[PDB]
């Protein structure tokens, strides 16, 4: 999966 | 003479695969006669080129103050990778090295948890909403608040705080007016660490 | 030459009117050839002559280190007064000058409010039990914990933020035994600061 962060991307494996 | 000083990537910017983490080599105290400086960057033993001279400040106190960037990856840092600066200017007998990196030591993801205000708390006008970060390693981190998807910026973090198991622990409060926590509003507790999942974990809080 | 450090008394120290506070003159980098070091102490620029030497130590480094310790009234500190330590040797240009106080302005109250383990901690050996020490001015303060008259030990403390209205905060955590939690057990946190009532007070938490 992805996390988004104020939806900017900050990390997916 | 001439000093160096070697610091580390921002905490955000090696964990945000969208930013731009960079080690930076600053140079102060530094000559009108003899302003010139050569920077050589190591990784890991190994010589890198792609450094970057940043302008020339002039100190007014008669100094310069000269700076070197280096630009390195996510991974590369986050596996404990070393960056050694080295410095040479004719007012130096010797030149100077300085290394950084990643505290040494195996990571540990940490656990969040938020925390309502106090029964007590409640009489007084304004109210303190919490989150505990323990159980971490290293100390390298980000706390930020929100509601609705945006930032609350009425929060302080303490500095972490080392433990008894060898991890770190910090609590983050931030402080709204009573009526809004009242008002059913739901807040968040961001947390970016590198041993977490996708280096992001969030947390909310409500009334009940 | 030499270098000068004067210290506080430890907070404890001030607020329990059992202790004896002491201010303390601190003096590194004395040399092996000329040790001998006048003190004079002023309390608001008024001089004082019951200060007190402590024996001399080599730090093995080719300097001396020389203290001299001063005894103060509870009240004399917390009523800020201004505490001053000249010290002299013939190895320094003119005399080294030093002072300390409390912390100026109004002292505020803090308020203490113990926060219960979050749920999701629940499936935990160990349990975090916190205490919330907001809304105080100064700085200077002590947090212990307790259980059945029982000193509790196992705790960290966070030292004070400033907080945006001016103000101190800070968090004690205490880490227990998941057990001795579910069983009903009653652990306290012992604040002392000087704007609280006979400058001590006790919250406790149970669940
Ligand atoms: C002439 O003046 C200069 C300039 O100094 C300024 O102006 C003067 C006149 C005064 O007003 C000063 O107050 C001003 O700073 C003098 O230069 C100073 O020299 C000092 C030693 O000679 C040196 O001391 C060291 O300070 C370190 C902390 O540096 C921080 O913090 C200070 C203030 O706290 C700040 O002013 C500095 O700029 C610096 O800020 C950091 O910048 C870094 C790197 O750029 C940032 O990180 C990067 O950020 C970018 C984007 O911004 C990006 O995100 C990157 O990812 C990231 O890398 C970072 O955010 C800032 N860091 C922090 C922590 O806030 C101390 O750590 C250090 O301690 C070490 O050494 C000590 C003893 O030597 C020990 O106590 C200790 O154990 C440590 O080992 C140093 O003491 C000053 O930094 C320096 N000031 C500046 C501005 O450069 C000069 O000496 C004087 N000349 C003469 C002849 O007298
Ligand atoms: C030769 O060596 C000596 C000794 O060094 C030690 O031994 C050698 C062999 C080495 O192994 C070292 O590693 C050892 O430290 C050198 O002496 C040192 O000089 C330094 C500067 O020259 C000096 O640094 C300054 O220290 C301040 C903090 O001092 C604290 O904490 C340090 C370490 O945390 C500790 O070393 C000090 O002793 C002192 O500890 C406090 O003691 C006071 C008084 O004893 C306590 O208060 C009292 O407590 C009693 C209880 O007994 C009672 O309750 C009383 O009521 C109360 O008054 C207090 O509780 C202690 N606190 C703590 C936390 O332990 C720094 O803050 C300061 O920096 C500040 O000043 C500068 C501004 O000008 C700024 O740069 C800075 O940002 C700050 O504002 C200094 O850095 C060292 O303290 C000193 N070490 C000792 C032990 O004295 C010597 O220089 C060297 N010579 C040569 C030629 O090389």
């Amino acid at each position: 999966d992805c996390a988004w962060h104020l939806g900017e991307l900050v990390w997916c494996t | 003479g001439p000093s160096v000083f070697l610091f580390p990537p921002k905490p955000k910017d090696t964990l945000m695969i969208s930013r731009t983490p960079e080690v930076t080599c600053v140079v102060v105290d530094v000559s009108h006669e003899d302003p010139e400086v050569k920077f050589n960057w190591y990784v890991d033993g190994v010589e890198v080129h792609n450094a970057k001279t940043k302008p020339r400040e002039e100190q007014y106190n008669s100094t310069y103050r000269v700076v070197s960037v280096l630009t390195v990856l996510h991974q590369d840092w986050l596996n404990g990778k070393e960056y050694k600066c080295k410095v040479s200017n004719k007012a130096l007998p010797a030149p100077i090295e300085k290394t950084i990196s990643k505290a040494k030591g195996q990571p540990r993801e940490p656990q969040v948890y938020t925390l309502p205000p106090s029964r007590e708390e409640m009489t007084k006008n304004q109210v303190s909403l919490t989150c505990l970060v323990k159980g971490f390693y290293p100390s390298d981190i980000a706390v930020e608040w929100e509601s609705n998807g945006q930032p609350e910026n009425n929060y302080k973090t303490t500095p972490p705080v080392l433990d008894s198991d060898g991890s770190f622990f910090l609590m983050s409060k931030l402080t709204v007016d009573k009526s809004r926590w009242q008002q059913g509003n739901v807040f968040s507790c961001s947390v970016m660490h590198e041993a977490l999942h996708n280096h992001y974990t969030q947390k909310s809080l409500s009334l009940s």
